């Protein structure tokens, strides 16, 4: 009755090179609640990271968002990384633009 | 910072045992000591607990007041800022006091009961602490008076979170983490909302020695046992609910004095029922 | 249209890792309005949305005390749990519980919930006629025995056809302007190249608000609902939400491909294709 | 209260 977590990372706002934005992590579908997320930029933690209050879907499965604000550039690559008890590994996600 | 807590409990008696464990970074393992006085020196000449702390048997040199720190190698200390505290209090170190309810163990829920502990040894603090894992106890200044010293926990507004069974200690001047053995226990139980159930005598309550009379206690809610009760303090009797053809829920004791009857359910044994009607039983 | 209020409390336990926590959050269709979490320094009801933000110093005082009540309720409950379950005081468990009612265009019940779960499978709920339970297991027969005698049906009932259809509609109204005026989604379609034979086409829909929405891909007026990708609607972050769909076409047939989407803040439903 | 105020032990 453990329920890994679904993972999207996505942008507020469509990216535009220079220009602020937020950057989303959604984590859902999980089960128990205890949940590790961080949000990257090129691997290295993003510090000033706040996410939803804890909730749940009619499945009784819980669901979090986790977001900072972003200023988007070519060169510079952000991801979602997400440890569960339900993984051996953390697990990594890149913020692809057209994702 | 950490999470440092006792288990099963931070009140436990000489000979028994209790196990700090100090929660960072997701692991267990590699943390110090602190004891509220010198709280930049770790205990133990500064041993690092590879894991959990477990004090066995507990001695009374184990008592005090704790605080942990997590190793943190890739910071400006070695280590994390300091967990909150635990108090280990360690029972069995004088007579026991004494523990009664006002009015009595039985509190209709919502209202409210008095534990008075009391000794003839002048204890500094009272503690009241009920039965159970991880529980917390509540601490008062002993009062003297006439040659005893006492102390008013007062309980409520009833709720079946209060409820269980307590014992109160003293601790006395210069030793406060070490506690008396504790009281003997007052089984704090609180009744409603549950309907009451029905009491009555097979064949009446009017018997002469020596002749039989079984008590019934009857509802038609589901309870799973019912507890016997008879006005003056001794402990009340236990029977299973039976369900019956018309689907009433049954127990009857087999055998004066005014009685009543409470339902209980199942792994629930400190939340009764309302009161039946009182029934007169004559010899 | 139909609107629904509801609350959700996660009530859990974690031995040697923290005390017992209660988290309860209220939400008024998609829109979360009010937190409350057992872990903050000092616990309050807080608002999560604008327009409860106003509401009296009363509202929050009387919030807040029952929020803490009922801390202390579902923490005595799990501790039940163990027992019904026989379980060692060494695990960690969560207790889940959502309630609340529905209402239609006349601000009438249409229906109220109270659903509960123990370690994230039904325990126990109140059926449709507020009047009885449905015990998910023998541990739950239990509750429902207590619940039965203790008449607590009766009160829910009474709460689910009063102060919850009264609250809703009073923040229904407070909220006006956000919570019943539904936002269109902007959309378009992108074009993603696979191999040199075959290629993705994504339709968008971003910054609609409420969360339903239907997008469907049809090739020359058949759904392609066996060959469409669906992503699960996510929050953007400022109340509206996100959905793509993505179906991969054969290449030079991206005309025969239409994207539809449906949602209430659009007038006629929308038909796109790629250019 | 707008949330539950009766209180419901399992
Ligand atoms: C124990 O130590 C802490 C300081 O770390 C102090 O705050 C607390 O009041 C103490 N508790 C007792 C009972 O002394
Ligand atoms: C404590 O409560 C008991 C009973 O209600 C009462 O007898 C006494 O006056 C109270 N105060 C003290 C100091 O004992
Ligand atoms: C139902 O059955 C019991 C056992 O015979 C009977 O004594 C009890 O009085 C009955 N109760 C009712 C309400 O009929």
């Amino acid at each position: 009755i453990q329920r890994t977590p679904k993972i999207q990372v996505y942008s507020r706002h469509p990216a535009e090179n220079g220009k602020s934005n937020f950057l989303n992590c959604y984590v859902s579908g999980f089960h128990p609640s205890d949940i590790e997320v961080d949000l990257l930029k090129n691997g290295e933690r993003i510090e000033k990271v706040e996410h939803s209050d804890l909730s749940f879907s009619k499945d009784w499965s819980f669901y979090l968002l986790y977001y900072t604000e972003f200023t988007p550039t070519e060169k510079d690559e952000y991801a979602c990384r997400v440890n569960h008890v339900t993984l051996s590994q953390p697990k990594i996600v890149k913020w692809d633009r057209d994702m | 910072k950490p999470f440092l807590s006792a288990w099963p409990s931070a009140v436990v008696p000489r000979g028994g045992h209790v196990t700090l464990r100090c929660h960072y970074r997701h692991r267990f393992n590699n943390f110090m000591l602190y004891k509220e006085d010198r709280i930049h020196i770790p205990i133990f000449h500064g041993r690092i607990f590879q894991e959990s702390f477990n004090m066995s048997p507990v001695t009374t040199a184990h008592a005090g007041n704790y605080t942990c720190r997590g190793s943190h190698p890739h910071s400006p200390t070695g280590w994390s800022a300091p967990s909150n505290p635990v108090v280990i209090m360690v029972t069995g170190n004088h007579r026991k006091p004494s523990l009664l309810a006002h009015p009595g163990p039985l509190v209709k829920s919502g209202e409210r009961v008095i534990l008075q502990c009391w000794s003839d040894i002048m204890f500094e603090h009272f503690f009241l602490h009920k039965e159970g894992i991880s529980k917390d106890p509540s601490r008062l200044v002993g009062q003297i008076h006439d040659g005893v010293s006492k102390a008013n926990f007062s309980i409520g507004p009833m709720m079946l979170a209060l409820a269980g069974t307590y014992r109160c200690y003293g601790s006395v001047t210069h030793t406060p983490y070490q506690l008396s053995a504790p009281s003997d226990p007052l089984d704090i139980v609180v009744t409603g909302p549950y309907e009451k159930p029905s009491l009555s005598a097979q064949p009446g309550p009017k018997v002469q020695a020596g002749e039989s009379v079984t008590l019934s206690c009857s509802s038609r809610s589901s309870y799973d046992m019912y507890h016997l009760s008879r006005e003056g303090g001794a402990h009340e009797r236990r029977l299973p609910a039976v369900r019956k053809v018309n689907r009433t829920f049954q127990a009857d004791f087999p055998l004066g004095g005014t009685y009543r009857c409470f339902g209980s359910f199942r792994h629930s044994p400190y939340e009764w029922s309302d009161p039946s009607d009182p029934l007169l039983v004559s010899v | 249209g139909s609107h629904s209020m509801r609350y959700f409390y996660t009530a859990m336990s974690r031995p040697g890792r923290g005390e017992p926590r209660f988290i309860a959050v209220g939400y008024v269709d998609d829109t979360q309005f009010v937190r409350f979490d057992s872990d903050a320094a000092s616990p309050r009801m807080a608002p999560r949305a604008p327009w409860i933000e106003q509401e009296g110093p009363e509202y929050w005082d009387g919030e807040t005390r029952n929020m803490k009540a009922s801390a202390q309720t579902y923490r005595e409950n799990l501790r039940i749990a163990l027992r019904y379950y026989n379980q060692s005081e060494a695990g960690s468990h969560i207790i889940q519980v959502m309630y609340g009612c529905d209402v239609g265009p006349d601000g009438r019940l249409l229906r109220g919930h109270d659903q509960s779960a123990y370690d994230g499978k039904d325990y126990i709920a109140l059926n449709e006629d507020l009047s009885s339970w449905t015990a998910a297991d023998t541990a739950a027969q239990i509750t429902q025995r207590k619940w039965e005698a203790a008449r607590v049906a009766e009160q829910l009932r009474a709460y689910l056809e009063g102060l919850c259809v009264e609250w809703l509609r009073r923040y229904l109204e407070n909220g006006k302007e956000t919570l019943q005026r539904a936002d269109p989604p902007k959309t378009h379609v992108t074009h993603h190249p696979i191999s040199d034979h075959e290629a993705t086409l994504r339709c968008w829909a971003l910054g609609f608000y409420p969360a339903e929405i239907t997008l469907t891909w049809q090739r020359d007026g058949e759904d392609q609902t066996q060959d469409t990708e669906l992503v699960e609607t996510r929050p953007a972050g400022d109340r509206t939400f996100q959905k793509w769909a993505a179906v991969v076409v054969p290449s030079g047939e991206e005309q025969r491909y239409t994207c539809h989407v449906q949602h209430e803040g659009l007038p006629k439903p929308l038909t796109l294709r790629w250019e | 209260t707008s949330t539950l105020q009766e209180q419901i032990g399992w």
